[PDB]
């Protein structure tokens, strides 16, 4: 029936956490905080405190991050990247092709005053702006070849001047092209002119790419103009047990065993109903705002428990609503049919344990 | 698969700028590491990938060349960097070093 | 820092089996895969054979001519790689060297090499 | 097939038929007008000029007449869905025609969109031709800057062979170039000969975007523009969509409606269909619910976790045929889950009630001795 | 519940666990077998898979798991995973020459041959596509139209050509810049050559697009090009059906006797459900991931087998730019299987307790009517 | 039609509150924000500060040099208009205009004005 | 941000072409609205956006131009029709109007 009052009962829902962000099991996670994960990967000018990290449990992220991308442009299929980019257990950024002999006929010392450090105009550290030397932008051909049984992320970037003239006086060409093949893959980028409104005051654009390599091929780099080329890459090693999630939570120096958006878990109840995105073997999610059985349980938490047994929310572009709503819908159902089977389950398991004893009773009264 | 190299040879001066390259039959896609040997003793490793340095080198020595044609630099020589010095290939299995070259 | 110091290397008959063996100090031993090189005099480096850590299951990759000769094992917990050769020639008088790999994403380039030993017949 | 004394049926099986007034406010009779036909105002459409508020979207299940002049409309199931939620725009003129273009042509008109007799054109663009020969470079732009967003539409026409490009925009290697802050693209004509369509060969391909307060968009072109001349302020909202039905239209006043019909009772199921619009009960895909006579509150919870759904059978393009599969079974399991959940709950509910009527009077007869 | 692990009088297990392990036919209607080829190679007309030709009329489709050597000219089939959802219930087909291949080309060349695709020692080409090439030294402009006077919708197929560099364009097309148009009713597109060096695959350093559309009733094609065209040389004439599709399987092949089939082997049994695998074709009942599911001593468990029905669980396969459809793919498929396990372990762990309780009182009310 | 009518004006020493007001009629004050415009005897028009309505909480925006000295508020049900004024200047002889907002997306145009009163100070 | 005008000053004839400019300093994106203000009396809206027309304005009224050069052109002027008219951004927050001319 409604509320009613019962000798015993454990609440097997869980609505307490210590609401620090904290060690999982005993290795630091990746803390981006004042930078995003387009800024990070591209090296941004002031996201240099994380170049030294190089393994974690999980990776965070400001709400609102503030600057990523320095100039102005549209990362080609960013979303796909962070579905990527979740499941890496650690990787190893090592200078693809190094500055110093690399490209010894043009000109790499090239910034921009919308990416300014300490004051003074910077550019990223994973790209190179390539310009050409004496008044000549020679024909460029640079190959890679991965032969050590790890998969490599390459990311460039083609640039799309705002206007003729700036085109002239940088790659001394009108009409060039940037083209990119490998073993299963093929491209061919070109520039567009033309005039736009002021973002971070700059009318240019450049377009970030990136493709995943695999072991034992061979990427090829073709270009005579409008070409940002790489300078370090990645040496990805896929593992299990991380994600991306949003939080504004202080860090602090603990050891607990799964983590969520707003805190860390220290219970052994079977569930909880603070978030259902979370990260480690820890309760489950019901939406419930007060279950309980009366006191069988043991079982009946481990008989559900293990047929539920990750709500991701992989985030998508401004132009998928049908995405979207498909995904809200196949969520939110998940999350409702199961905390109905859990509800219903405590009525049948509750009212059972009443003739439990009244027929123990009943057997007394014969006996 | 197969390395030649320079002249057996060279004589260095105290002051000049000496050069020895090491040319692949086949191509090395840009791994071709440097080594030192001083007379009656081990060797030592200057060079990887092809123009990156090892800790504790001098600043003097650098490579340059991708493809199938490298070459080692050394500027402003001193008495003390006599050696001998060979390239290896680090692309494929059987791994081949070089032909020496005594300074 | 890092040295490698070696013996076992002696004059032999062409039928013996002389195990060589090496010493290693300044690092851990678990996490780096090392090789083996033999210079006869007159006779450019070569290459013998190549021991991997536990995440190849120890594999152990040969040249061709050494082939179906030599075996290497490695003594983690004494931290001391020993070699054992059989079955001799009048080709194999050489110097050899305890080389150690060295883990980064350029390639291999064996970065630390021992004194050499002396193996005559 | 048990006989019971007083039995409640909690599923539903009426609905009025007819095309009534949601709480109030009509819809947006489209009638024979598809939404790619209403919003480039189709000549034959100018009924619905003024209707700048609704309730929901009603279409007839095979739209006679939309794009007037054959083409392909770009992204289109995505301007269904934007819409599908719209409260109520507002339709202002954002290039005037009078003053907007000085140097061009604005009377171009074509046969396969006639009026009356009469051939004329969409209501809402305008096909730009050069005048005195010439076609300059036309560079416009727009900031829009009262907090609201503004949907643009605008075209590219593909002629049907040379000679007639050559005729109307003086060019042979024409472009078109709409950019703006967060939103940058390029577009060139395709000099074809195809068969057949409406009695026309060449094609126009539109185009959409939404902008932003604050935002502004720029145009360029030398050739092959159908420019706008009205735009969309739109204001968005919740509880609208579109639906496709037939029934004829009445002054009724309901608080739901569905494709087939409208519900007047408060009955906590229905089967008329599984799509709705408005406040009105649930669905169940069975044919025979009863819980013989607690019960009113126990079909809370049932529909409490069950109100949580659209239900609209998200259109989806014949190249996206993986779409429409795993779109029709995450649905068909859905429902049929619930429609399992339901009735076995009624079989579950009654059993206990009957043994509590019967250890009622033993209850009794218990105290009777 | 409550118990566990009670020992019973008469119990009727309601799972199925053994197959024959074979594949076997469905109704007594011979499989599509392209065991060692592949689905691509099998549309495209692979020169090591010619015996597949004759047949016409099938049931299903076998594949093995890693399907050898399809296309033998390397290139990107265009939109391939849609494709194989179309053909996943075509049950039939009719491979009629669209363009015979002795008149329809009386101006260009016929006989192209590529090493890659070598048949017994000698060089060749598919069998459905046919690569034009000048004839002496000129490539005329080319125009070809067909118009569906079937009353069925015809699958068509074709190829654009990227050849390694300036030199073999020029030398098989002679021009610069070549253009691919292909333009139906309502289908418009205009293909272009890109030409690049290439890492070596399959010893060539070139490649092949192949792109396909699929035709209406009454509506007309039109092929347009000057250079960079691998003409079609065959079209389909599709004819759609039900419960089909391409299952992945290792099995031998016999003239077994069967009544459905599934991947691992083909079932025939009564219970009203199985756990061998999810994928399942033809009139057999559900499946329920357990281990051992039973009721104590027909009508009480048809429920679940009226409501389960309508679910077919063949992957379709997702591209390698699409790891956001098969996560969403994968949670939609785990999911269901899993609720559908507790709605059954539950549907039983129920109605064998009334069954307990009912004896119980059947026989307490006659001890009561004897005293 | 729409009749704007302002009374409330007079003079006052440079040290005083002096109160406007502004009468409205012929359609719905609810839905139409209204501003005040000062202009100068032989100077050019003026913005003082403006007012909307209930859908931004009634926000009240004000032009630079002429701020902490004026609370513009609207009285809905009477539908009329207040402007005030503390500490005045030897720059505030002019007349002060009711001018109303107007409802499209074709920016700001102030479709409608007023007769206008008179302010002096000394 | 400041708006000008023309020449403040001007004689009409009767049924002459008198237009009058209105330059801005910085680009307003077609948000400047016309006024007429008759002596000794009310002031009126002409003319809003660039070129649309307000209800009961005589059909002699309309304007052109973009950026920052625009006009108010007058046909067939009456007896009636003689007033001083100024012009008003509608851009950003201070709406700044003009100086106006003298019919
Ligand atoms: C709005 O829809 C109507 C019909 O729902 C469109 O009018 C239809 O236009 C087509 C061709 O434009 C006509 O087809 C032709 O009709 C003649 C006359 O019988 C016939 O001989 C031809 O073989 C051909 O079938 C059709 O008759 C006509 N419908 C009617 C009822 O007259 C109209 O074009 C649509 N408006 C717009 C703007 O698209
Ligand atoms: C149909 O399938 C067969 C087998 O899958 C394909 O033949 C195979 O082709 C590859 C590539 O040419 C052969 O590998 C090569 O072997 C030689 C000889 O050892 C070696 O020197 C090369 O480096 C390369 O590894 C492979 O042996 C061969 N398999 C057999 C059984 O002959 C065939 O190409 C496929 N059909 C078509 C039209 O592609
Ligand atoms: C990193 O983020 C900071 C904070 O968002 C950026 O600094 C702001 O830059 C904008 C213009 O670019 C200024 O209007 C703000 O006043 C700046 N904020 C502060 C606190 O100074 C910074 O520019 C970003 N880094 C890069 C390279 O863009
Ligand atoms: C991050 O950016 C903000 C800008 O709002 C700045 O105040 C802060 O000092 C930056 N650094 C950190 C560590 O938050
Ligand atoms: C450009 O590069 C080539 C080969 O890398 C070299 O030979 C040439 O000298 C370079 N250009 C100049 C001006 O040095
Ligand atoms: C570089 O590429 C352009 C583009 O075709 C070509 O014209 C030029 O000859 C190339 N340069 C060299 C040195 O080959
Ligand atoms: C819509 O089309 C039908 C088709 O015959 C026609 O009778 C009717 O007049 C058209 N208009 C409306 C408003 O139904
Ligand atoms: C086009 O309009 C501009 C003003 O927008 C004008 O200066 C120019 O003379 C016009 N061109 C022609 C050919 O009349
Ligand atoms: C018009 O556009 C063409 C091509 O975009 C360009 O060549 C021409 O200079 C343009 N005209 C003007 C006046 O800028
Ligand atoms: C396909 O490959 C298999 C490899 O197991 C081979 O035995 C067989 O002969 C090939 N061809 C056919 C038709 O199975
Ligand atoms: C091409 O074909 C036409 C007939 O279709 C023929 O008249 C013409 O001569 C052919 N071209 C050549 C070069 O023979
Ligand atoms: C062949 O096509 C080209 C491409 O437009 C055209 O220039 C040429 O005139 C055509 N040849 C004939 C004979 O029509």
């Amino acid at each position: 029936e409604k509320n009613v009052t019962v000798t015993h009962s454990v609440n097997l829902l869980e609505d307490s956490h210590n609401g620090k962000l904290c060690l999982l099991k005993g290795i630091a996670p990746l803390q981006l905080g004042n930078c995003s994960v387009a800024g990070w990967i591209l090296g941004n000018p002031e996201c240099e405190l994380l170049i030294s990290k190089e393994s974690w449990s999980y990776i965070v992220e400001t709400p609102n991050p503030e600057n990523g991308t320095c100039y102005p442009g549209y990362f080609a299929d960013y979303e796909e990247l962070r579905e990527q980019l979740s499941s890496v257990s650690s990787f190893e950024r090592f200078e693809i092709f190094p500055k110093e002999s690399s490209w010894p006929n043009h000109t790499v010392t090239g910034v921009s005053a919308s990416c300014s450090h300490n004051g003074k105009s910077s550019f990223y550290r994973n790209l190179l702006w390539l310009t050409g030397k004496n008044g000549l932008y020679p024909n460029l051909s640079k190959s890679y070849a991965n032969n050590k049984e790890k998969e490599v992320l390459v990311l460039w970037g083609v640039h799309h001047p705002p206007n003729i003239g700036d085109q002239r006086a940088l790659y001394h060409t009108e009409n060039a092209y940037v083209s990119v093949v490998s073993s299963h893959y093929s491209r061919k980028f070109t520039p567009e002119i033309a005039k736009r409104p002021k973002v971070r005051d700059q009318e240019g654009r450049i377009n970030y790419y990136w493709t995943l390599l695999e072991p034992g091929d061979t990427i090829i780099f073709e270009a005579n103009g409008n070409l940002i080329a790489p300078r370090y890459a990645f040496a990805l090693s896929r593992g299990f047990g991380s994600g991306i999630i949003t939080s504004n939570a202080p860090m602090d120096e603990c050891d607990a065993k799964c983590q969520t958006p707003q805190g860390a878990i220290n219970s052994s109840l079977p569930f909880q109903n603070v978030h259902p995105v979370t990260i480690g073997e820890c309760p489950k999610y019901v939406r419930s705002a007060k279950l309980r059985m009366v006191t069988i349980t043991n079982k009946v938490n481990s008989v559900i428990e293990k047929m539920n047994t990750t709500a991701v929310g992989k985030e998508f572009n401004k132009l998928e609503r049908r995405m979207e709503n498909l995904n809200k819908k196949v969520d939110d159902g998940f999350l409702d049919i199961w905390t109905y089977n859990a509800e219903l389950l405590v009525l049948l398991e509750n009212e059972r344990t009443l003739d439990f004893h009244d027929s123990n009773v009943k057997n007394l009264y014969e006996k | 698969i197969q390395m030649t190299q320079t002249t057996s040879s060279l004589s260095a001066s105290l002051g000049d700028r000496v050069t020895i390259s090491c040319r692949a039959s086949q191509d090395i896609y840009n791994y071709l590491n440097w080594y030192q040997q001083q007379p009656d003793g081990a060797v030592k490793l200057l060079i990887y990938y092809t123009s990156k340095l090892h800790s504790g080198v001098p600043s003097r020595f650098s490579g340059s060349g991708s493809g199938t044609d490298y070459s080692l630099t050394i500027t402003n020589l001193e008495q003390e960097d006599i050696a001998t010095y060979f390239c290896q290939q680090g692309y494929t299995l059987p791994y081949t070093f070089g032909g020496g070259t005594k300074l | 820092e890092v040295q490698l110091v070696e013996s076992g290397g002696g004059l032999v008959q062409p039928k013996g089996s002389l195990k060589l063996s090496c010493a290693t100090s300044g690092f851990t031993f678990n996490t780096f895969d090392m090789h083996w090189v033999r210079q006869a005099p007159g006779k450019d480096l070569e290459w013998v054979a190549r021991i991997r850590t536990k995440g190849n299951s120890y594999a152990t990759y040969y040249a061709a001519s050494v082939k179906d000769r030599i075996t290497i094992s490695r003594d983690d917990s004494q931290s001391m790689l020993y070699l054992e050769m059989n079955s001799l020639r009048s080709e194999d008088t050489a110097m050899y060297y305890c080389v150690r790999e060295g883990g980064h994403y350029y390639g291999y380039y064996f970065d630390f090499w021992g004194q050499g030993t002396t193996l005559t017949v």
